[PDB]
């Protein structure tokens, strides 16, 4: 039961599914995340206020 | 409670979480919200709070 448990379950988010995680949105020193320099995704993410 | 009042909720938090102190007493909204944005969601509330003066 516990090995299926541990091998079935609890499996480790490597996905953030989109930009609604609150680990990107409260973002700290072990995720980093970034966008290439002056491109639309920054003007994207710099136009959007919250 | 006198005998060892803290100062500052991050500081309590601080505290609670390196194991100086062992329960907090403050509002339900911000213990609330502190659970709520908490990484990894250690600590833990009792009920839905309220529990006394609502």
């Amino acid at each position: 039961a516990n090995l299926a448990a541990f091998l079935v379950l609890d499996r480790p988010e490597e996905r953030i599914t989109g930009i609604n995680d609150p680990r990107l949105r409260n973002p700290s020193d072990k995720f980093i995340y970034a966008t290439v320099k002056q491109s639309s995704v920054d003007i994207y993410f710099r136009r959007q206020v919250e | 409670m006198t005998r060892f009042n803290q100062r500052g909720v991050e500081d309590a938090l601080v505290s609670l979480k390196t194991g100086k102190l062992d329960a907090f007493i403050y509002d339900a909204a911000v213990l609330n919200y502190k659970a709520g944005r908490d990484e990894g969601c250690k600590l833990v509330t009792i009920g839905s709070g309220y529990i006394f003066a609502t």
